[PDB]
């Protein structure tokens, strides 16, 4: 009922479970249930230059006449440098994180400039979302991958690295306005066994779980590993796609339905 | 395409996501920012209670402006499960309802900032608090702001209610700075085995003292979040965080000097 | 003559009023004659919930095909509470100004999100917003409707209560900008011989001037009774409309220009 | 159903319009947030003088900074007629020339807080005046800010000048903090009967006290906004304001001691 | 009727571009805003060394809290130079480099700010640095800032570089305050003829005391932006700048009190 | 007790007399954190409870 959940609202605690049971049975309701968010990679992709974002710009600027597309940046290389001088002097993580959006922050800018003539723009306030989005000749924005935690960043179990970094980001935001789905573009052509340029038997693999994948205790991943936990919580994506954004056609093939790369499922 | 652009760093190439690769670097404890400062969280329900609530919690805060440095982090309240209620009638997502629920903790902080104006104190925003509450704190013995914290449409998914609330962002922001610790302003006299004004309330007995891994494991309501209890198990500095009823004056000034007078929750910190 | 305008201007204290009567004979330029700005009530719609909001949204989502839509928000309930607690309190109606202007952000958030999907967005546009008004893929904007006053605003003659509230925010917009009509949505037919949920009594009043108003002595009202008198004032809005917004089609017919409600003229 | 939903409030389901139902909450006299702060409104035709009247006083204000704790709000001046010149030649609205004339009002803050700022004093803005003024004043003795209010694009319409100026934004701040007191500071003695540099100037004869209301039933020109007659009207705690000239010295000195050097305008408010 | 609308003003009318016109009324020496002020710019290469060098850089500027008023400014460092390798890949112009290059050294007064919190330091954004620095020193001690000028995509054109950067930022700062002085903190003891870490590292000798006139009129490599020696040709106030070594504890805090321990730079004010 | 105190005999006497501090801890200052502690309320030492009974 809603005159159970009102009244749960009112006289308990936001922890009493008949509260949570209640405020799970309230509707859903997707904000941009059309749109698709992408990662571009920072290390993997933005940090290589021209010979991998030009293509990239030209896919986008491509694919946004059939998708609406909310195109976050990773951080990359500098984002490494700042956590290694931060985490030196050992600064919290809450701190770092802020460091970080930086970085991304600059690829967004950098990204953005080489979409200007095309209509696309870099939005950041939340406001500047609906109107090129709806509009057919823009279909599409750029933005900042790294959450907003800033100081609150939960830190990690060990370390001062923050856990939640651009592959949370643009996930959460994925899922927090109901978008279809969520495509990560970068540089390998999908998860593998161990990272593949270090491992050089490592296996692709082109499909699994959450809980399959967090069975393997995987060294390494080509995602940040508190997504998983995210993805199993999420409401509305219940699966990411990892493609190579090297090669070409391989970000609109994941568009078009197809399944490039890998795909992690929650359930 | 072309090989990728490298700054050199003891970080450099890594994906961050190996343990291994990053415990040389990163893997030791943090700093304290502000060892000196002392954070006060204030309930929205103890200001949901008016006046006959604020008058005496405000003139106990302005003694208590000569004693410490004070960060002072006011809740939601009632009008967030308003809100809630009009949010989740909407059918609107729980990254859509937690910056709504957060105006209403910044609303209970400028309420809370305009009755200490006089005493030099005013409220802060949370860019002001997580860069500039040193100089803050400089120019004046105590600031307000929010205590929930900025997490927006990336809060977590779920739980329709929004899991990082007040109790979690002070306890994330005093913990961040290594503050001297976190006191939890309450409408009643700690953590109880029941809601002490809920349908089992007979069956409620006071906790003088717990655990954040004892209480994670439980299933009942609590008067503080859930969330709370998972940030202290990866906390830093915090070793406890004690809850008082701040209806009962003179127990936020007994907690703030470590006096025992209502639930101390241990965190997973540790030693000497 | 504009010399004298400019001479008066340079040589007198604006409180002259050989200058006042200068400058009351300059021209009129309207900023957006197009369009219409309509207030979504706080406490009689929003706070109803999907019931009432829900229809409405619809019923914009039509209506922006032909009509450009500046949607102003109430507070409500919320706003209700804060000021018992700071009146309690004794603060002074400039702070209880901007604790309730966070009750209509709040509510112009939810509105927004429910039209995000349809390219409407949120504003908050300090030299209007003329973008998403003039675009036919979206002729409408979202905005809160509590004035900017804050600190400075003007008390009533008595109490704490700010007398200048949502709906004194979203009339001002429409006299600022020339629009050619301003319409309250709110849950009864129109305006009442007295508050017709605590008076079984009451009778509608479909057509009334702002004199014939004051002279009935109303105890309560439909609109903010400063309102009456900004309206006598208005330069471009001389007439207002209240209507109904849990009927659907009241919304769209009193767009296009029908009497559908109650209309509160100036003269 | 499609009832509303209600938060339990003293306020609550009514529509606030309703005098004898918001009379028992909110009718009472409001507090006083800041009662140790003094407010002084400059004109902006003083600062329109140069530095021949800037310099002696910024010398006056240097030496007042060990004596109180000041809101400096400086006033528009003719640059704000020229803006209207255009702005009435394009048509534009009152409410499209209220901003634009106080961006003069802040411009000239910005000159008169540079010359101050070796003193540590510097211009603040409106947000952080309505907001965080406490704390400003807490770490300097002074700030300088915006007279002209923020009413921008819901200026009140009727006159095709805005109404609410500069001295009208500086008493509505100053009585909404409570301040003790308000000292406007003119280019004339004070207040005449009739303009002392206009037409009639033979005839105007030095008001050295007046009533807000007498002032507001006359006819003619004056030194300061009609509009602020009409907020001292609804005034709650400051019970007058002294219009003094600043361009000779000691004059706002006494003024802030409360000595007669001007025209004293009488507000609506009575002693207690 | 098209006349242009003029305000009666010294320079009404004219274009501002006749020199004979402009010099009677503005053609005077500035006064000094703060000119209690020591400003501290700190290289980005400085802060690229981590830890080995910031913490010694963190003890001695902590000592000069209390001797000195002090504007810390960053430089960028390393991260810019990465930041120019993608951005010139991209075929970006200057005007877009120029922030981004300034960000990092935001993020390097991040850092520095954070190591020094608990002394009631913060990082400043420029435009508080702009119009509020002298509030934010009454306030603490001291601030630190981005020593890169808001140049953004207006930097001027002409090398793919941005001339504008964290020497000429801090200078511009620096002489526009009429600080007491500027001090540039560098990872050498100073300016050398020719690169100490280049490929013709041999033949570098050190220059004690320089002049910006001849350092302008070289070719080839230097520690400082050679815009800096442009704007030193127009500077009010400062009459030299030195350029000293922080990897040596101890010539930070001797450079402010006027001892010779690196580079002097000679600029164009001779007040004379 | 008989036999000696780290604390002077006197202090316990004044203590019976006290009117305000209910109770004052005697910590190690060679052992750095110690005092930090202790002027936080927590018990790294030995406390000494006074006359005064705590409400
Ligand atoms: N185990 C428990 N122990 C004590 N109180 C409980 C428990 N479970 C539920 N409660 C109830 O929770 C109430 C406190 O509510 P809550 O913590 O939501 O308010 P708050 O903390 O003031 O608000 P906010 O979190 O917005 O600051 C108490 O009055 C109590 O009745
Ligand atoms: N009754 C009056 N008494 C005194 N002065 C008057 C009167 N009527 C007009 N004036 C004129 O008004 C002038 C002051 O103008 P005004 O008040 O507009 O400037 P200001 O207050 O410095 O500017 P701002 O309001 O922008 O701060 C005086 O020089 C005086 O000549
Ligand atoms: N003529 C010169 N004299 C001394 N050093 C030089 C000269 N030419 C080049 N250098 C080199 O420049 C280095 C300093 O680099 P740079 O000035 O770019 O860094 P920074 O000033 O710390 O960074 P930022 O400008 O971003 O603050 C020195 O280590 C030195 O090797
Ligand atoms: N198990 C794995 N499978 C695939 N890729 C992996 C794995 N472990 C590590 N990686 C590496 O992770 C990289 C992507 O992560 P990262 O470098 O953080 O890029 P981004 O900055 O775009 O997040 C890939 O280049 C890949 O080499
Ligand atoms: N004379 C009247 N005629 C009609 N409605 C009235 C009158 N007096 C009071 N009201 C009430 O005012 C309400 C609308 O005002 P309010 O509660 O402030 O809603 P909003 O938040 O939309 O301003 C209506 O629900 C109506 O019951
Ligand atoms: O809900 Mo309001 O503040 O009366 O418009
Ligand atoms: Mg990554
Ligand atoms: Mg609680
Ligand atoms: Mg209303
Ligand atoms: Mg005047
Ligand atoms: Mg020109
Ligand atoms: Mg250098
Ligand atoms: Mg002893």
């Amino acid at each position: 009922s809603t005159a159970e959940l009102e009244e749960l609202l009112m006289q308990r605690s936001l922890t009493d479970p008949q509260l949570q049971a209640a405020a799970a049975a309230a509707a859903d309701f997707r904000i941009l249930p059309d749109a698709t968010v992408i990662k571009i990679g920072g290390q993997s992709v933005i940090d290589r230059g021209r010979a991998a974002v030009y293509p990239l710009v030209d896919e986008i600027v491509a694919a946004r006449k059939n998708h609406k597309l909310l195109i976050g940046t990773g951080a990359g290389t500098r984002a490494r440098h700042l956590y290694s001088i931060a985490a030196g002097l050992g600064l919290p993580a809450g701190v770092l994180a802020q460091l970080g959006s930086s970085v991304a922050d600059q690829n967004a800018a950098m990204l953005g400039q080489l979409l200007a003539k095309h209509g696309i723009p870099v939005v950041g306030g939340a406001g500047l979302s609906a109107v090129p989005l709806s509009l057919a000749e823009v279909n599409a924005v750029v933005f900042s991958g790294m959450p907003p935690y800033k100081l609150w960043m939960r830190p990690a179990a060990e370390g001062v690295i923050p856990p939640y970094r651009t592959d949370a980001g643009c996930f959460l935001l994925a899922e927090q306005f109901g978008c279809k789905q969520m495509i990560f573009v970068k540089d390998e052509d999908g998860l593998y066994t161990a990272n593949p340029k270090t491992s050089k038997d490592a296996t692709f693999i082109p499909r699994i779980s959450v809980d399959e994948m967090k069975a393997k205790g995987l060294h390494d991943s080509i995602l940040e590993f508190p997504v998983l936990d995210l993805l199993q919580s999420a409401q509305h994506v219940r699966e990411v796609q990892v493609v190579n954004g090297l090669v070409p056609g391989n970000l609109t093939r994941a568009l078009a339905g197809e399944h490039v790369g890998t795909i992690i499922t929650a359930s | 395409t072309n090989s990728i652009k490298h700054v050199i760093s003891p970080l450099a190439r890594q994906t961050l996501q190996d343990r291994d690769l990053t415990r040389p670097v990163a893997g030791k404890r943090p700093i304290r920012l502000l060892p000196w400062l002392q954070v006060v969280k204030i309930g929205g329900r103890v200001m949901d209670r008016g006046a006959d609530a604020i008058l005496p919690l405000v003139e106990e805060l302005r003694k208590l402006l000569p004693e410490h440095r004070l960060l002072i982090l006011t809740g939601a309240g009632v009008r967030a499960r308003h809100v809630f209620s009009v949010g989740l009638d909407l059918g609107l997502p729980v990254g859509s309802l937690a910056p709504l629920a957060a105006s209403e903790a910044g609303q209970n902080g400028h309420i809370l900032a305009a009755m200490l104006a006089s005493e030099g104190v005013s409220y802060v925003e949370h860019p002001t608090v997580a860069d500039q509450l040193a100089i803050h704190l400089s120019a004046t013995r105590a600031v307000v702001g929010s205590a929930f914290p900025p997490y927006h449409h990336h809060e977590f998914p779920g739980s329709r209610i929004p899991p990082h609330r007040a109790d979690t962002g002070a306890f994330l922001l005093a913990d961040a700075f290594g503050a001297a610790g976190l006191t939890i302003v309450e409408n009643v006299d700690g953590i109880y085995t029941a809601d002490p004004n809920g349908p089992d309330r007979g069956q409620a007995r006071f906790l003088p003292e717990t655990s954040a891994t004892d209480l994670a494991k439980s299933e009942g309501p609590l008067p503080v979040d859930r969330a709370l209890l998972d940030v202290m198990a990866t906390a830093r500095h915090i070793e406890r965080v004690q809850v008082v009823n701040g209806l009962v004056p003179g127990r936020l000034t007994a907690a703030l000097r470590g006096e025992h007078v209502g639930t101390l929750i241990r965190t997973g910190v540790r030693p000497a």
